[PDB]
């Protein structure tokens, strides 16, 4: 080997690992205070404030619910024919023409919503025997009366009102959407004014069902001027089918349809800013970023979102427990 | 934690070694020095991102769902579209909680594994040569000098090299 | 060192770990019958059978359900404006005045029930032209006739029932629960007996919604003595809003409001007696001991309790694995 | 368990021992005796407390929900009612039954660990005086009377006290 | 002590594991492929194709919907008295007699189908001063008119419609579903030729519940040669109850009761052919195997069958981590 | 994995051992061969299977639920029926995954284990006569034929029989 290795020392070698002197607390199956070297948040808590534009449709809905919008009450006529991805309704929305109310308000706004759409075509249908394009100074269009811009409100022609019986067949290769409502008189004179008829019936059907609803006559309160109320309702109608509409009286008749389709959309009630910028998640708070697996900002999201938890705090460990060396 | 070596049969971590996760401090013929081990160091790492990054696998997106917040008060209906979706709440929270909870459970085992491997390597790489001092330190039993330190951090440490001067020196003695 | 050992022993230290007669079989990963040391039970199973009376405000419907208590049957008048946290309803609840039927019970049921307050102020309606505080011999009121004690039942007065339109004005800051309802006559001469029109109506409106509703005349099953039926229905009434009521015959209308609030009430359907012992949480079947996680009492709680689970057993092992030195 | 401790290289518990979990039997000069660990007994327990209150930690609370009884036959909405509950009961049943099998499963673990980890300290401790038999017990080659052994339970032991006498003792023999 | 005798030499053990050439990658908590020897598939997804008609009762419904089979379509006779433990609807049925619409379609369907049974028990109802028996072209029952098996259309006598009120207790123990219904008039010429009344009225009554029900008149689309339609309806009389029918036009009466029960029937969508094999779990894809704890064949599932989730594969890992001598 | 064998200080498996998970292969004055170990290669197999079974213990059956799959566009209640799915079926697919994730990591941790405990069984057998090579092969230091590696395997190798022979061969030599 050598000759005599005589040279007797001897070393130490010690193995050990880091430590900081900050260090972070973290949940445990055995405890729930444990102290790691490093650790990253899960919960995203914060919202940027603002709705990002992109990459989703916004549309702002103004002043103007989306009802409304649809409908086509004068001040909300800038949303004809408009799409979204995602349509924000404020809280200082309001409606200001003819009082009415929807008798499923939230079926007709979701069904609406996620279709994204209010693209409309207007149909040739014939009312022969009344007086067309009724219109009310609580809906003012311009300095005049006037209604909203997709109803098309029939009254007497001259000393009678037929029984209306039309058809409009769907022959396109698509569903088709038809608002319609009827006029509900303040007092039986206000009905025979209008209609002839004491009591007037409206029946909408297809192949497939039927809605025949009767007015109701009577005083409600004063809004816009008026204690009369029409209420919205409507018919959707599958290619192929026909759409008859039957009326002797109190009938709003619709002017076409607004076409359906099948997609993302959706609404969101919010009153955050839009601004110019992309983010993926939104939240009536503001949009938030996407990179962490939770979120406690708001349980109402659209877009690809972290999952809401009651949390607001969830520390993954990303380090070894911290055993410092002093503590500097 | 399992393996106990980390706040075990190793008093406290070095708040000194700035270079790398675990290490070497040697004091030899030359003087006192110490090392970052990289590949335990990347092998604990490695193991911790690859983890963090399933965490973080796809934010799943939703469009149209049902409402959550309302005005009037309707009865029967709005009460279970609120139930439902307190309860979806309770099930993710309960989820999100027990998640991190085994996962840092289990970041700690690992990286208190590490540890201990490296540690058990070191043992099997310098064989008859020395001796554990039980806090994570070996007495090694022959003159080594720093590139005798550096062999057996680099792992290329041949114990027979040393092996009739080291047993001389730990046996022989008097006893 | 030292001089001569002139013995030189050995000695022998060995290592171990208790292990205990008895012992019990916990399920793991990978076996689901392994014998440890200790365990825990987490599913609590037994009910006390009895609902505590505290920390919550438990309310015994005794035999009126809250329905019946709301509307103000007679033998129901204990519990005028009555408040709690929990309403009990016993198996053996039994109406006994005029035979209704409502619409949508579950609804009015509910929330009543969450409001948890029969809180009643009675308004100045001021019906002109009929015949009011009509009374029927079903609803016994002492020895007399009577009605339901939140409810005024109008008749024609002489020769006529006028158009009744009438108004009350949201004017607190708090909303208002209003409960009216209709009467539908057996036959044709009891209608135009009781409201001379033919042909009753009942309109109930605020400036955000309406019902109108109308009578049905027919017999129904002989309850009580009576063939007729009144049917109950509600309306909210929000601040700054105004109720109109408009009827041309067969309305039983509304004496005041109930005054609604949101807190943590809610029903349960129970025939457990109450007694006086603290718990927090109410089942059923009685109180249960909230100290374990799950409970197999029943999926039906009131308060802070265990989340129900299928199982009724899951022992949490809290000791190591038993491994004792006799045979069996 | 993963160690292979308990039920493993230690035969069998000791019914016998009532003052701790694990604990240390000797024959030494001056005759037998028994003693619990304490440090251990008490580190397995903390561990288990833990876990133990991490789960009995917060009942949540709840009070208007939804009917979940029905004495009449609805149809739809009612099929709804049924269906909310019955597949939130699946699901936490799901849960608790995980809970309690991953928990189990750890908690043998763990007490197989902290056994294991006992036996290695006193290893280390005793560094070229004793030998283990592979039983748990190590055969301790030189005299050692009850101080002794008291040392090595608490801690104390000085291997060089008595190094020369056992290995002299271990090997020299006569091969 | 043992004696060596002359030999002197040293030995080598070492320790391994296996190893095999293939392998299979898995999913971990911290890598999501990692190769290990050996690994078994927790998700089913595929289907055989085929309904097995073992161990279920599956009922297969040909060219009837359930809702035609209940009514007695002529050409769904074939279903009376019929039971079930899965309804099959198929894609291809139709309806082929008098065209009807059933207000809650859907809990009708629901109702029936998890009864489970079409059994039908004729009551003697009787009728006095009406004509029985109606029957239309549109429902050919062989050469002639008809209608449905189990419904009796009652029209004026002579010139001359009672007020019809009839009743039927339930003196059984067990519940009645009495399936009755409305005709719902083209024009009003053709409401007083078969009803007299110009404006009929439909009431049904227990002691718990009362429908009144009036048509509505009106052109519809032209449904097999008619503008009319009946709309259905559904009464469920519990033991010890009364049915009190009235009316005094348009009531379509019921011959009887439908007897509900209790069990786990319900109703498929599937066009999968029934054939001869047994299996638990089906599913409207056909039969799958319920090996396996989880499936991604379809969410539509009746029997024992594996737990629907979104992944298709997942590799439960049944062997060591693969670390071959030469490569993979 | 957590013990460091497989894939750790055991380089690489072998293709050739057919017989068994487990095992030994050895080279001795009389030649060389391999054996599978068949109580560890069980004892892996039995904890697998038993995992297994476990996972596949009852598929709960259902029979009337809610519809789910439409024709028609309804609004407010049937979104809720969509929703009420839809969350059920996340909150299972999150169940699935994270089962097998935890499942499969505790799979590779426990062959590990018994990979490691098979290695310390054969360590602590061996006594002062062998010496660990650090890639799992012990060098015995005494002639050890085919009927010696036999009761290395079986389990009753007497280290006794050997000591001076392996004492003398192992440490003496030169040094
Ligand atoms: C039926 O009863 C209701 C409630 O009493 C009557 O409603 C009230 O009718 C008056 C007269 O039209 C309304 O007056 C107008 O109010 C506006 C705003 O203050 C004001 O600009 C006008 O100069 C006028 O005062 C009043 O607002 C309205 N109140 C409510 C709550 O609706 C209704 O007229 C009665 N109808 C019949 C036919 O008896
Ligand atoms: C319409 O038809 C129904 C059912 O046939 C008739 O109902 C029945 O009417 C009679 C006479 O009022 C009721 O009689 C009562 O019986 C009780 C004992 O149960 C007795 O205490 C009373 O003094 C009285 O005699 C009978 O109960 C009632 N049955 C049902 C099921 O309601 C109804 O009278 C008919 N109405 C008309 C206007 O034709
Ligand atoms: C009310 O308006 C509707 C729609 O315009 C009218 O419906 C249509 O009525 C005609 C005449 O009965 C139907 O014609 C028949 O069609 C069948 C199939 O082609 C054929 O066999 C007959 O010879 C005849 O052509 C037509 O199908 C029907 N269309 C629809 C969509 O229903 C209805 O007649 C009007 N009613 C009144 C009272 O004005
Ligand atoms: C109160 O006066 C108005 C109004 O609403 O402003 C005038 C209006 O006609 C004009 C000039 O726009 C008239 N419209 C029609 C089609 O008759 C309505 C209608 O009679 C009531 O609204 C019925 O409830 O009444
Ligand atoms: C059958 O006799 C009674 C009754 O119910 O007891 C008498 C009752 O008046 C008395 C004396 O209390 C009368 N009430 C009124 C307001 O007319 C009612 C009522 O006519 C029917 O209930 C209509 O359905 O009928
Ligand atoms: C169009 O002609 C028919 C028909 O449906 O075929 C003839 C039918 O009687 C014969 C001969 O079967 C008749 N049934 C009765 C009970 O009157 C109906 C009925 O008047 C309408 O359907 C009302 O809507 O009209
Ligand atoms: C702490 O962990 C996160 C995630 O692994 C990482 O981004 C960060 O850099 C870590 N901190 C340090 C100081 O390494
Ligand atoms: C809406 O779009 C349709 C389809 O292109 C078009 O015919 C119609 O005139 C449009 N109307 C408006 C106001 O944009
Ligand atoms: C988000 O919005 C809700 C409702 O507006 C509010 O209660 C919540 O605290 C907000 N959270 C954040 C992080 O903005
Ligand atoms: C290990 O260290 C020695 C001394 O520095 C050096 O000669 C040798 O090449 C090193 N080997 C490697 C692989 O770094
Ligand atoms: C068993 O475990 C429970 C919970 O840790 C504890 O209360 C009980 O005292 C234990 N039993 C014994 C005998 O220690
Ligand atoms: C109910 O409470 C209101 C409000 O204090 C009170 O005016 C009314 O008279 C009370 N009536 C009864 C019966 O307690
Ligand atoms: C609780 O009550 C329900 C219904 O009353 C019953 O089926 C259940 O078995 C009861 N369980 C206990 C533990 O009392
Ligand atoms: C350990 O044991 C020895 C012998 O009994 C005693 O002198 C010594 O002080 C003990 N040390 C401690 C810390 O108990
Ligand atoms: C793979 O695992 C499955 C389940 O344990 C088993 O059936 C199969 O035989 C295994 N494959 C082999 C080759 O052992
Ligand atoms: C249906 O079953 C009932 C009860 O046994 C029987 O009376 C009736 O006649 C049956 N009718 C047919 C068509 O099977
Ligand atoms: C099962 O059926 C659905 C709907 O028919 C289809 O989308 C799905 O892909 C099918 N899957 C299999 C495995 O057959
Ligand atoms: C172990 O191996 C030796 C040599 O083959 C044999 O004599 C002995 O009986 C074996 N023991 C067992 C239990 O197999």
């Amino acid at each position: 080997q050598d000759l005599p290795g005589n040279d007797n020392s001897t070393a130490t070698l010690c193995l050990g690992h880091h430590a900081v002197p900050n260090g972070t607390l973290v949940k445990t199956i055995t405890d729930d205070q444990i102290e790691v070297t490093n650790a990253t948040e899960l919960v995203q808590s914060s919202s940027t404030g603002k709705i990002c534009n992109n990459p989703h449709r916004i549309l702002d809905g103004i002043d103007c619910t989306l009802i409304d919008a649809l409908l086509g009450d004068p001040h909300c006529d800038v949303f004809q024919n408009e799409t979204w991805d995602l349509f924000v309704e404020r809280s200082k929305a309001f409606s200001n023409c003819y009082p009415y109310d929807v008798p499923d308000y939230a079926s007709l706004r979701s069904l609406v919503a996620s279709s994204g759409t209010l693209e409309f075509i207007t149909e040739g249908f014939t009312w022969t025997g009344v007086t067309q394009n009724g219109g009310s100074n609580a809906c003012k269009r311009g300095p005049g009366s006037g209604f909203f811009s997709r109803l098309n409100w029939l009254t007497k022609s001259g000393s009678t009102y037929p029984v209306l019986n039309v058809t409009m067949p769907n022959n396109d290769n698509f569903d088709k959407l038809y608002i319609w409502g009827i006029h509900h008189p303040s007092t039986n004179q206000e009905q025979t004014s209008l209609y002839v008829q004491a009591s007037g019936r409206v029946t909408v059907s297809t192949r497939r069902s039927q809605q025949t609803i009767i007015p109701n006559i009577g005083s409600r309160p004063w809004v816009r001027g008026l204690s009369s109320r029409i209420s919205i309702y409507w018919t959707i109608v599958k290619p192929g089918d026909v759409l008859v509409i039957n009326s002797n009286g109190n009938l709003i008749a619709p002017r076409g349809y607004f076409k359906m389709r099948t997609g993302k959309s959706s609404i969101m009630r919010s009153d955050a800013p839009i601004d110019t910028c992309i983010s993926e998640c939104i939240t009536p708070n503001g949009s938030i970023p996407n990179d962490k697996p939770f979120q406690n900002v708001n349980k109402i999201t659209y877009g690809a979102c972290p999952k809401y938890v009651k949390q607001n705090t969830l520390k993954l460990a990303t380090g070894m427990r911290n055993v410092p060396e002093k503590q500097t | 934690g399992l393996f106990g070596a980390i706040a075990g049969f190793i008093e406290n971590g070095w708040e000194g070694m700035i270079d790398g996760w675990y290490g070497f401090r040697h004091q030899n013929s030359e003087g006192t020095g110490q090392a970052a081990d990289l590949k335990s160091t990347q092998a604990a790492i490695d193991q911790i991102n690859g983890k963090l990054n399933r965490v973080i696998e796809k934010t799943n997106e939703k469009f149209h769902q049902i409402e959550k917040e309302f005005s009037e008060v309707e009865g029967r209906i709005q009460d279970l579209e609120k139930y439902v979706e307190d309860t979806k709440i309770d099930l993710w929270s309960y989820n999100a909680e027990l998640l991190v909870a085994l996962e840092n459970q289990h970041t700690i085992d690992l990286t208190d594994s590490e540890m201990n491997k490296l540690f058990e390597k070191t043992r099997r790489q310098l064989r008859e040569n020395a001796e554990e001092m039980g806090n994570g330190c070996f007495k090694i039993y022959h003159k080594c000098d720093n590139a005798c330190i550096e062999s057996i951090r680099n792992g290329t440490y041949d114990h027979d090299v040393y092996r009739d001067e080291a047993l001389n020196n730990r046996f022989q003695i008097k006893g």
